[PDB]
């Protein structure tokens, strides 16, 4: 499961309402109950959160997966996170509606899924979508078909930079501002991406938007390594200031991500070395 | 031939499971398409086995069928200036020949 | 007649073209470099880090540098994720909270 | 092959339902397979390319109806490969000129093609029909003289 | 009003580091007079109530109006404040961008139908809807 | 003066046009041929698949 | 870094031999390069370094 972990709180723990569904028996008595509901990938948006390729349970548990599946829960509250999952609520007899919209799509998987200004973009390596929430209605987010080959190819090679995504549609690189896309990789690097990423594998590439430098490299694993390893090697860096293609080495990288750095690095003072001597004990990069 | 089955008729409570097994009178090979009358109040699983699983769900009467086909070969017509077209709609393809 | 290279970060690396079409500031080739519209100069290399001697025996497979908590003071801390477990550490210690 | 060329993350191919009883494939190395009603039997062959520009006056150099002795083609080409090369032309400017010669131009020894025409309107033809040749074109560069007219 | 330590009964303060309240209209030369969120239950104009915004690193620092449009920011995840007549929902408050944030609570201001704002890298100018880099 | 052929792939086949009025980096017919912007080589080829 | 085929078909012709003599570059800051360099009598292959 997701397995939130609140503002107000030191543990780790499912999310609230996650497998309530409202079921209501003879003579319309209502009740609610659990059922055993597993994700794939969990996004924040509209205060709200999402869920992808749900492997939704119920009576008789014989799982039928639903990839093309997609809820939406309430909206947050003061330092907490949503609490009703369930779609068939305000059927016991106004605000805070759940529901899906089981899109229709090829290839389905529905892998990823990405908000801009204020406007959803889903991606399932084909068929792209966008999300128009409404304010409160019978139908709050109408989703409307964008494209027929564009498409994600890992969960997460998207990320947004300026107003727009950078997208990796099977073949090339693209970014869209919305209804348009164009190709940032057209002749210049497409057979040398392609080439590099589709030896080892290319379900491990990935992205980030190293906004310190106005940079945005698509992380992806090195051409000799093990079939099985998915710690990317190198990196094909573009910077969205100038339109320029760069590539480096990375150190294995698993994943990726924005901290700040240690005491000793995030600002340090000469009255904190108290126990520290000119000895560099295990510490020389300095 | 004739299809006849031992249950006509049971009580259950909401939570409560129960298993319905058809058996034609004829010991061949035939496919199985269960029914329901009234949509909800009980929930399946492999419709196409001899053997289904209920569980009720909700107040309601009902009245549950079994229909038993005995599938057979047949050819089709889709000549080289009607061929084939597949669609694609919720990961299920389509056929869409001419005089079919 | 003039024949300046200028601006050779104007544009990187170019393949997949022609090189004998291409202008004087295009690579066919380029690794750990960085380009600012007028210049070029090697990348920022790597180097390990570790907030407690208790991480550099672990193999993380993803984070968030969560900025607040209640518990916590106006510090950020991580929440780090690991094959079985998931851990927490803000400059001072290591701590597994991963639900029970 | 140890590593054929990728279009694809995925490393999807484009498949073909034939005529000729199968499947095929529709991009890949140089091959091409003609069928023939004579014999009722499938033929493979190398992939045969072939261009074609008619009617070059060089009007934006000099004057059309002035002769022009050809010498040389000057390519700059990438790759390896061994392509064929044809030329010829006309005294007129509506007729597909006739062919004068053909050359091979095989890259990594040969820097140029050799051909002596005067006819005042050229034509160029280049033709590919090596298995073994993925070589590329990217410009030329012909070296020519001016005669006379009438 | 921005980052409310909210009270309560049983007064051990929990923090809405994302918490944001907005009072009534004006008066004649005076200032707003209701704050409370649960008006109107006392069995038509004059809302009050919150959003409780939902972003990365909270803190919901610094707030600033621009052409009938609020932009908030919090050092990431900004957004635009949208007022509607009167309704159920009198602000409807869209996400903009990813990245930008300003830097301080005091970091911005209006100089051209625009802001001038800190995303903790450079300096960016928009006019809504698309940001520049001035540095 | 100056006399270059460049960029031999920027345009390709331009037919029903009078082929003496044409830049020097068109053609009057092409097949199995791939161009992009820059360059041109033979397309292709097929073969089966089972 | 790395760049072929520089036949300076901007300034004079690709075929022409041309000799080279030195590399006048514009740096800044405090460094140490090693410079390589090298050519081929084609152009399709990369050069052998000199």
């Amino acid at each position: 499961t997701p397995q939130v972990k609140e503002f107000e709180s030191e543990y780790f723990v499912d999310l609230p309402g996650w497998g309530e569904q409202t079921v209501v028996d003879n003579d319309g008595n209502p009740s609610v109950k659990k059922f055993n509901w597993k994700c794939e990938r969990v996004r924040s948006f509209n205060n709200r959160l999402f869920a992808l390729n749900m492997r939704e349970a119920n009576a008789s548990g014989v799982t039928t997966n639903y990839p093309l599946r997609l809820r939406w829960s309430n909206f947050a509250n003061e330092n907490k996170a949503p609490t009703l999952w369930d779609d068939f609520a305000y059927d016991r007899v106004e605000n805070g509606y759940a529901g899906y919209i089981d899109l229709a799509d090829s290839n389905g998987s529905l892998i990823d899924i990405l908000p801009l200004k204020d406007y959803l973009f889903v991606y399932t390596e084909f068929e792209t979508y966008i999300g128009s929430p409404t304010n409160n209605t019978y139908q709050p987010l109408m989703f409307k078909k964008l494209f027929n080959d564009s498409g994600i190819l890992a969960p997460e090679c998207v990320v947004e930079v300026e107003g727009s995504h950078f997208v990796v549609t099977q073949n090339d690189v693209i970014l869209h501002n919305g209804a348009t896309k164009k190709s940032i990789a057209s002749n210049r690097v497409k057979n040398m991406l392609i080439n590099e990423v589709c030896l080892v594998n290319p379900l491990a590439t990935r992205v980030h938007l190293h906004q310190d430098k106005k940079e945005v490299w698509v992380l992806y694993v090195g051409p000799g390594e093990p079939k099985e390893s998915f710690a990317c090697t190198k990196a094909a860096v573009w910077n969205y200031e100038f339109d320029t293609w760069s590539f480096r080495t990375i150190p294995y990288a698993q994943c990726i991500g924005l901290v700040d750095p240690p005491v000793l690095e995030r600002g340090p003072i000469w009255s904190d070395f108290q126990e520290i001597t000119w000895d560099d004990p295990s510490i020389k990069e300095l | 031939s004739s299809v006849t089955l031992d249950i006509v008729s049971a009580s259950l409570d909401v939570g409560e499971e129960i298993v319905i097994t058809a058996t034609a009178s004829p010991e061949g090979e035939y496919s199985y398409q269960w029914s329901v009358d009234k949509t909800g109040y009980v929930s399946t699983t492999s419709v196409t086995g001899k053997s289904i699983k209920l569980v009720a769900l909700r107040k309601g009467e009902i009245n549950v069928t079994c229909t038993v086909s005995q599938m057979t070969q047949k050819d089709y017509d889709a000549f080289d200036d009607y061929p084939w077209y597949h669609a694609v709609i919720s990961n299920c393809a389509v056929a869409t020949t001419h005089y079919e | 007649a003039l024949y300046p290279i200028k601006s050779l970060g104007a544009v990187g690396v170019i393949a997949d073209q022609a090189p004998t079409d291409l202008a004087p500031n295009a690579f066919t080739n380029a690794i750990n470099a960085r380009f600012v519209e007028q210049r070029v100069f090697k990348t920022g290399g790597n180097a390990p880090l570790s907030y407690v001697d208790e991480d550099k025996d672990l193999t993380p497979l993803s984070f968030v540098s969560m900025p607040f908590d209640y518990y916590s003071a106006g510090n950020s801390f991580l929440v780090v994720g690991t094959n079985k477990k998931l851990y927490k550490l803000t400059d001072e210690s290591l701590t597994d909270i991963s639900r029970k | 092959v140890w590593r054929k060329d990728a279009t694809n993350f995925r490393q999807r191919v484009t498949i073909v339902g034939s005529f000729l009883k199968g499947f095929y494939q529709v991009d890949v190395g140089a091959l091409d397979y003609f069928y023939d009603r004579l014999n009722d039997v499938v033929i493979e062959k190398p992939l045969e390319m072939r261009l074609e520009r008619t009617g070059i006056d060089f009007d934006n150099v000099t004057n059309e109806w002035n002769q022009k002795h050809i010498n040389r083609f000057r390519p700059q080409t990438t790759g390896s490969g061994t392509y064929i090369f044809e030329a010829g032309g006309s005294q007129f400017s509506n007729e597909y000129g006739h062919p004068h010669t053909s050359k091979t131009y095989t890259i990594g020894v040969d820097r140029h093609v050799s051909v002596r025409l005067n006819h005042p309107y050229l034509f160029y033809n280049v033709i590919d029909n090596d298995v073994n040749s993925n070589a590329a074109i990217n410009g030329l560069t012909i070296e020519f003289a001016v005669g006379g007219r009438r």
